[PDB]
DNA sequence: CGCGCCCAGCTCCAGCTAATAAACTAAAAAC
DNA sequence: GTTTTTAGTTTATTGGGCGCG
């Protein structure tokens, strides 16, 4: 099926109170988390179904008339229009927006708000393989003053569990701290193995709230489970992944213009002359060395290509020092135990990383993805888990898979004379260098390209005048640049370009 | 890095020239098939059978190879005389048995049964002026980059000393160069008629090469151990001349180059009917429906954004389409090399990034960056753009440490929309998982005897003993040890893998058998059990 | 620095 | 300024040549 | 079945000087 993801909001006196001048209310923040989700949703052409509830409004929108509970947006496809309802409610401008279109700090019950959520699911035509709850509050005692309440809540909370939805806090700040304990603990989904010790901290920059929520809205998907061979009679079952995979530009769809409506494609094979359709019995493979044609079997193409069974052999262990930056092939993929496929997988696993770690050793081994495929010498690189400031996993723990390149991939470096610097340049460039140091996040950058087109996408769907322009964030602050650098450029240029350059 | 003498000519792209201009070259193979070369001990194969392996595996190599690189054979010591300079009563026994032409699979079938030892003896160096005549001859009009001869004989037989300086002119003024393939290596109990034949040989190949001569002198054995595998995928990597900037006032100009790649043969399948054999006997149709078809005179383009579905032509996409400055490799700032993790790159190359060619300027520039970096421990964080229509990209540059050459070192980083962020449960925090002490040392036993390294001299330097970046993709190898097979036999199925296929796969047979030992171990103390 | 045969 | 148009070097004369990004299809795997 | 991702292709273009709006 398709995973559900209810997006549920906070509508308290709360909600709308910086802690921070400067900074976000807790309710901007999370509407513009909403939104970033919804725009990220388009943007990786996901199937996920998205709903935006809020509670503790002065009125009421869904199906049984609770009170106090605001169905925004069912169960149900982004789009263009859902994003632009939801911008309505950003800001300062949006606040009032929200306060005099449903109204704020009415008295609510958990209970009743869990109910509408839990129902929205039931009413997806389409079957669901996750159903999941994120709750956006400030709030760490919603009920402490009243027990009836606060006693239905933990029962409900308990029933969704027990269906299968599951019920994510992300807590956003407040004066004294977010206590988990006071309340939530018993509400919240919690994953037989965590202890409460995976729990992220709370919420006071839109930033750590994106990543929190981006964290827990998207499942693993393995590229292929895989065993990996110690020899023929050790075999653990292992998870490979793919931790980076390039966001490209969505290939256009035909369409009729009457219609509006997409076409399928089927692309067939026929013979010229008869006209009648080809069986893939009845072609052969062709190619021509030493004017001759050699002519092969479909399943000899494929037989030819056979060398390992699918996975990874262990060819042995190679120190990290061995294994050059400067060979990079291909994206490298993560490797994680399977347990679900052979029982004791997960402790000759992390018995291997705890000693691979120890030792900076790689286990190098030779690689075959699918059958029918040529082997890759990989190198699995020892991976030791990191968690940030937020409690976010920044690093699993696990194998970096490291493809390495065979004599062909290499390409050798037309001959230049060797010309090295005076200590007196070098310092110069080092004075440079130091003057623009930055630190560097692997998600500073957005794609220009990307991002232009669905501006232009959004601008064409709303029936807006004019596309958004998109910041390119990849071209460098010349100016800001220009003026930390000073004289140091014409100094460093005095010492090695000549006035007649 | 390649040699001196290698012209940058071969990376740079023009009109049918440098990398374009089609690099050919002129091959006469001059094997001896006199009586002699049949003679040979007990123990070891004859010079003929010896010299014949040597050349079928060189014509091999190059039927399959992209070089276009033409190839004729002379043999000498014949029963027969099939000279263009035979005569009346001279060149006797020496025959020009394939004319300068691409190497095909009638030459080795030709090779294998056609070609059959003599009974009579040439004069060597006879023999070797009519390959200088073939090479004179036929080049004609034909555009050669380079002209060899290659020289298989046992220098057993009598020979005029007479032509030596008539030999090595023509050799000098054609810029034909020479090999020698020998039954023996080059320093034994060879004939005094050997002795005086090495002698010419040696003082032939030092007057056309010097000192460096020497070395063109080889012995079946050594070549056949050179020649057995298939070869390597080579190509010349493209010059991208550029200016890397740091700021708008300073500009460094820079020449990139692709260091590693994924690289594949050209040349692959075609589609034919089975009867026929034909490919224009197949022909594909893509058909549009909604079930009810539809005219390529009715389809728009066309975009999903979520579940609204956005009509949008190539025309007004050209137009709203995002427009950057090309050909620009930007510096956007700098940073720890530490806060660059290998686990991020991403693209399908890495470029080796030098200085401007001939620039001495640009050269101290760029190694003044590269040793600043390398100093601080540092890397340059990039914006990265091949052309005006190419997709910028956001990259590290990094310095490379060689004492032969100075260069930064470019690979792709992550767009915010490329990482994905999935959570994984820890390992080391496992009540579950945690390995026992014993299970733990059987692993660190595993570790040692399993190294792929060792010390040398004690010297603090690691030599490793599988290194794998030197291994041939198989892939290669095994399709032309196939597509060779059905070449010269069609009836036969395709054969198995060439043993030394697997023993170049697998790791030394020293760390296979200190395996098995700790291997058992691990084999009791982790159970493993199928769910 | 393969030549002729080797190259 | 940025666009399309049209010769480029090598053996009279038309055909050679090849890396490279970007667009594209087929096909395996996971779900 | 379904969708998602990739392995494996094919295809168009290249460089630069000159005249145009």
């Amino acid at each position: 099926g398709r995973d559900s993801l209810i997006f549920l909001v906070d509508a308290s006196k709360a909600m709308f109170e910086s802690q921070s001048e400067d900074e976000l209310t807790p309710f901007d923040m999370s509407i513009q988390c909403i939104q970033s989700v919804y725009i990220s949703k388009i943007i990786s052409s996901d199937r996920d179904l998205l709903a935006v509830v809020f509670y503790g409004t002065e009125k009421d929108k869904n199906s049984v008339n609770f009170k106090n509970i605001y169905v925004l947006q069912e169960l149900d496809n982004p789009g263009a229009k859902r994003i632009l309802e939801l911008d309505q409610f950003k800001g300062q401008q949006g606040q009032k927006r929200f306060q005099d279109m449903m109204g704020h700090g009415s008295d609510y019950s958990l209970s009743e708000v869990l109910w509408v959520c839990a129902n929205l699911f039931s009413d997806v035509q389409f079957k669901m393989s996750h159903k999941r709850i994120m709750l956006f509050t400030n709030e760490d005692n919603p009920h402490g003053n009243d027990s009836a309440k606060a006693s239905r809540a933990r029962t409900k909370a308990g029933d969704l569990r027990d269906t299968g939805i599951f019920l994510d806090l992300m807590h956003l700040k407040k004066p004294g701290g977010f206590d988990i304990s006071l309340f939530y603990r018993d509400i919240i989904s919690i994953a037989e193995d965590e202890d409460l010790r995976v729990h992220f901290e709370e919420s006071s920059k839109l930033e750590d709230l994106l990543r929190k929520v981006r964290a827990k809205e998207t499942r693993k998907r393995a590229l292929s489970r895989l065993k990996l061979k110690l020899n023929k009679d050790i075999v653990i079952s292992v998870g490979i992944y793919n931790l980076v995979q390039k966001a490209l530009k969505p290939p256009p769809i035909k369409l009729y213009r009457e219609t509006n409506e997409p076409v399928k494609t089927k692309t067939r094979t026929f013979n010229t002359s008869t006209g009648g359709l080809l069986l893939p019995s009845d072609t052969k493979r062709s190619q021509i060395y030493g004017s001759r044609q050699i002519i092969l079997e479909k399943e000899e193409t494929e037989e030819l290509k056979r060398f390992d069974d699918p996975g990874l052999m262990l060819m042995g262990f190679k120190p990290l020092v061995l294994l050059k930056k400067h060979h990079y092939l291909r994206p490298s993929l993560f490797v994680y135990p399977e347990e679900s496929l052979v029982i004791g997988s997960s402790t000759l696993f992390s018995a291997l990383l705890i000693k691979c770690l120890e030792k900076e050793v790689a286990a190098l081994c030779r690689y075959t993805p699918r059958r029918n495929i040529p082997p890759y010498f990989v190198a699995l690189v020892p991976q030791e888990e990191e968690l940030d400031d937020q409690k976010i996993q920044v690093t699993p723990p696990g194998f970096q898979l490291v493809f390495l390149p065979f004599a062909d991939d290499k390409r050798k470096m037309p001959f230049t004379e060797k010309i090295m610097a005076t200590p007196e340049q070098v310092g110069k460039m080092k004075a440079i260098v130091e003057k623009l140091r930055f630190t560097y996040r692997s998600d500073s950058f957005e794609n220009p390209v990307l991002q232009q087109h669905f501006r232009n996408l959004e601008a064409l769907a709303l029936d807006l005048m004019e596309p958004e322009q998109a910041v390119d964030l990849t071209l460098p602050k010349v100016e800001a640049m220009n003026k930390r650098l000073g004289s140091l450029v014409d100094e460093f240029k005095e010492l090695v370009y000549p006035p007649d350059y | 890095m390649h040699h001196h003498h290698h012209h940058h000519h071969h990376h740079e792209n023009l009109y049918f020239q440098g990398v374009r201009s089609g690099n050919k070259a002129a091959v006469v193979l001059c094997m001896d098939v006199g009586f002699t070369m049949s003679n040979s001990i007990p123990g070891i194969e004859s010079p003929f059978e010896q010299a014949k392996k040597v050349i079928t595996m060189f014509v091999q190599r190059q039927v399959f190879a992209e070089n276009k690189d033409e190839i004729a054979l002379v043999l000498f010591g014949t029963d027969g005389t099939d000279n263009p300079l035979s005569g009346g009563d001279q060149y006797q026994n020496i025959t020009v048995h394939r004319h300068l032409m691409l190497p095909d699979f009638d030459l080795l079938e030709d090779i294998e049964s056609k070609i059959q030892p003599g009974s009579q003896q040439a004069d060597f160096l006879d023999a070797l002026i009519v390959s200088m005549d073939v090479i004179q001859h036929e080049t004609i009009g034909k555009k050669f980059e380079k002209r060899h001869i290659e020289i298989f004989t046992d220098l057993s037989s009598r020979f005029s000393k007479s032509q030596l300086d008539i030999i090595i002119h023509s050799l000098k003024k054609c810029d034909i160069s020479l090999q020698f393939f020998l039954p023996f290596s080059l320093g034994k109990g060879i004939t005094e008629q050997q002795k005086e034949g090495l002698e010419i040989v040696k003082m032939v190949m030092i007057s056309l090469e010097g000192e460096d001569g020497l070395d063109e002198i080889y012995s079946f054995s050594e070549s056949l151990r050179k020649l057995c595998v298939f070869k390597k995928i080579e190509r010349h990597s493209i010059h991208w001349p550029c200016r890397l900037t740091i700021g708008s006032n300073l500009s460094i100009r820079i020449a990139a180059y692709k260091s590693i790649l994924q690289e594949r043969v050209k040349k692959t399948w075609t589609v034919v009917d089975a009867k026929t054999l034909k490919k224009e006997d197949i022909q594909k149709e893509t058909v549009y429906c909604l079930e009810t078809e539809v005219l390529k005179e009715d389809i728009i383009q066309g975009f999903r954004y979520g579940s609204d579905i956005v009509p949008f032509s190539k025309v007004d996409e050209e137009q709203m389409k995002y427009k950057s400055e090309g050909k620009c490799f930007s510096v956007l700032g700098f940073c720890k090399s530490s806060q660059v993790q290998r686990r991020f790159f991403m693209g399908n190359q890495v470029l080796k990034v030098f200085a401007a060619r001939d620039d001495e300027a640009a050269a101290v520039a760029l190694s003044s960056l590269i040793h600043a970096l390398d100093d601080l421990d540092m890397v340059a964080i990039v914006r990265y753009a091949y052309d005006k229509r190419a997709n910028p990209q956001v990259g590290v540059a990094f310095p490379h440490i060689k004492h032969n050459y100075e260069c930064l070192v470019y690979v792709q980083l992550p767009f915010m929309e490329d990482l994905r962020q999935y959570m994984f449960s820890s390992l080391k925090n496992s009540k579950k998982y945690a390995p026992t002490e014993a299970q733990l040392n059987a692993v660190d036993a595993l570790i040692d005897s399993m190294s792929l390294a060792k010390k040398d001299e004690k010297t603090d330097t690691l030599e490793d003993l599988f290194p794998t970046t030197k291994i041939p993709n198989p892939r290669f190898q095994r399709l032309f040890q196939c597509l060779l097979h059905r070449a010269l036999h069609p009836r036969e199925p395709l054969p198995p893998i060439q043993q030394h296929i697997w023993n170049m796969l697998n790791p030394p047979a020293e760390v296979t058998t200190k395996s098995q030992i700790p291997l058992s171990k691990i084999k009791t103390l982790f159970p493993l059990i199928e769910a | 620095k393969p030549r002729g045969l080797f190259s």
